[PDB]
Order: C-alpha cells, then structure tokens, then sequence
C-alpha cells in the first residue's frame, strides 16, 4: 500500500470522512525554512533545503479545514502529517536529514 | 515581436530533438498532462506583445482533468487546488473581488503570462519531467521577455521562482516576490503581500492600463 493511501485511510477514519471521496494532490517545491516550524529548521539539517511537497485536498477535507501533506528532500522522506483547523502542523513523522525526530508511523498500519 | 520568432531563436540555439523523442514516447506509453495540444496554451492566450505580468509556476497539475497549459489554473469544472484557493483569498483581501471559477484563461487574455517552468508531467508523479529540456526552454522564454519587452511585472512565488531573478533586468522590469501561496508556506508572507494591486500600481506608473483580475 502506498504512503498516500495509508495517509488517506488514517485521516478518513480519524475525521470520519467519506472513503470513496477522491483526494487530489498538489505538488509544490518550497524552501524548508518557509514550510516547517522554526525549531525544526536548523543550519546543517533542514535549513536552506528545497523540499518536494505533496498536499492532498477534497471538498470534505476543506469542510474539516485540514491539509494532509507528505514532504521529501529528494529521495528521503522528511514529514507526514496534516495542517489542522488552527493552521498548526501535526506530525506523524519528521526527519531532519540527520536523525528521525518524530515517528508515529505505526498509526498508518491499516 | 512574436512567439514564433522567439521559439525559432530558442530551438536554433539548443537542440530539443531528444526532448521531443522522449515526449513522443511518453504520450504513447504513459498518461502525460496536460493534453498535448494544450502544452503551449499560455503562449497561445498571451501573445508576446500583450504581456504585462508574468507569473511563474512550477510543474503542471498531475491529476486527471486538472492541468490545461496555464500555471495555477485548472479546468472550469475541476476543484480548487490549495495554492489557487489561497491566491483567491489574497485577491479578495487585496483587490476586493471574489472569483469562483478556478480557470485563469481570463487573466491570460488580460496580459498575464501564466508560465510553468516545466510544461509536462506524468500522472501522479511530481517532477517526473524535470530536466528533460523544459527548464532550458522556459529560462530562455523569461530571458526573451526581459530582453524584448519594455516594462513587465514578474511575480515570483516560492524559492524556485526566485532563482530566475538573475534572468530579469530590474532596471527595466518590476519584480514582486514572496513565499509560495501554498497553505504550507502562505502565512510566512503570502497573505497581506498584495501582489495584484502592487502589479497594477507599477503598470500605471509606467503608463500601462491595470490587469482586470476579477472574473471577465
């Protein structure tokens, strides 16, 4: 099962969303310093790194005011989570290219 | 000065045969967006002589019935991408008007060149056509706009677009730049940045009429 689909099962169950609603995906590159909380953006780790960004969207996702996201730096997974209704980032996974910082990927086991 | 003349210059200076051979095979064996006949739609809708504002995008949307050859725009019945939703929120706060269509062919008719830096993508695979020659092409397009037009606004959202600053003559042209409108970055300086009225104020300072950004 793909990461996107694990994320979808997790979010739809957590937020009680329709399972057969289509999730579309927007991919954008942006510097880590403008995406992540400051405490997680540090010289020699994520600072000044361009991330490849996947943000998922649908009508019931917009109604719940959340944005599920997956972040990469080239081939290395950097983050999995969702921006919640307060516009805070909520992580299931976070790696800074040196070590894993947060890892609740067991939540994606389906 | 016409796109056909500029394209001729570009295709003479660089050899794109391997790109076209790669794309021929991609459109035969895979699902590539946008539809082939739409690849140059930004050029078809904004003739060179008409450009007043250049907005740089990255890759085309990579899902079904989304991309149609314009940066940021999706097809009239498609859902709102997160970045476009944010662009329209800033638009409502800056200019005042509310757009409900996600289609930007009207902006393109107004003189907004909606140029992605890469013009094709395989379905579901972000960046899948990075480095096949589009960047060479599209870097040359930005240069050409800078070189041959008198006074254009370049709007550069996100770090990748801002890497094109070195191709733009700022003694001639106006650069407006900020973090990307994606909800991942938008609160770090996209909201409140007023790119639309800033663009129009510059156009008026230089004796050009403003862009009508409202539904037209």
């Amino acid at each position: 099962m793909t990461l996107e689909l694990q994320l979808k099962h997790y979010i739809t169950n957590l937020f009680n969303l329709p399972k057969d609603e289509k999730w579309e995906c927007e991919s954008i590159e942006e510097i880590a310093d403008d995406i992540l909380p400051d405490q997680y953006v540090r010289l020699g780790a994520l600072s000044n790194k361009i991330l490849q960004t996947y943000t998922y969207y649908s009508d019931t996702l917009h109604e719940s005011n959340i944005y599920p996201f997956i972040l990469y730096y080239q081939k290395q997974l950097i983050a999995i989570g969702y921006i919640d209704e307060n516009h805070d980032m909520d992580f299931l996974y976070l790696h800074n290219t040196i070590m894993p910082l947060l890892d609740q990927r067991y939540l994606l086991t389906g | 000065m016409e796109w056909s003349q500029i394209f001729h210059d570009i295709t003479t200076k660089h050899d794109f045969k391997a790109m076209h051979d790669f794309l021929e095979k991609e459109y035969s064996t895979a699902i590539v967006y946008p539809d082939r006949e739409n690849i140059y739609q930004a050029f078809d809708l904004t003739p060179f002589e008409n450009i007043k504002v250049v907005i740089l995008g990255q890759d085309p949307y990579h899902g079904p019935n989304q991309a149609h050859g314009l940066a940021f725009s999706v097809q009239p019945n498609a859902k709102f991408p997160p970045s476009l939703r944010n662009m329209y929120k800033e638009l409502a706060d800056d200019i005042g008007c509310v757009r409900q269509t996600p289609h930007l062919q009207d902006w393109a008719r107004e003189g907004v060149l909606l140029l992605n830096t890469v013009l094709t993508v395989r379905q579901g695979e972000a960046n899948s056509h990075r480095d096949i020659g589009w960047e060479t092409f599209t870097d040359e397009i930005i240069k050409a706009v800078s070189d041959y037009k008198e006074h254009v606004v370049f709007i550069l959202w996100g770090k990748p677009a801002q890497q094109k600053i070195k191709l733009i003559d700022t003694s001639k042209h106006c650069i407006i730049k900020s973090v990307h409108p994606s909800p991942l970055s938008a609160y770090r300086g996209f909201f409140g940045s007023k790119p639309y009225s800033k663009a129009n104020t510059y156009l008026e300072s230089v004796g050009k009429s403003p862009i009508n950004w409202c539904e037209s």
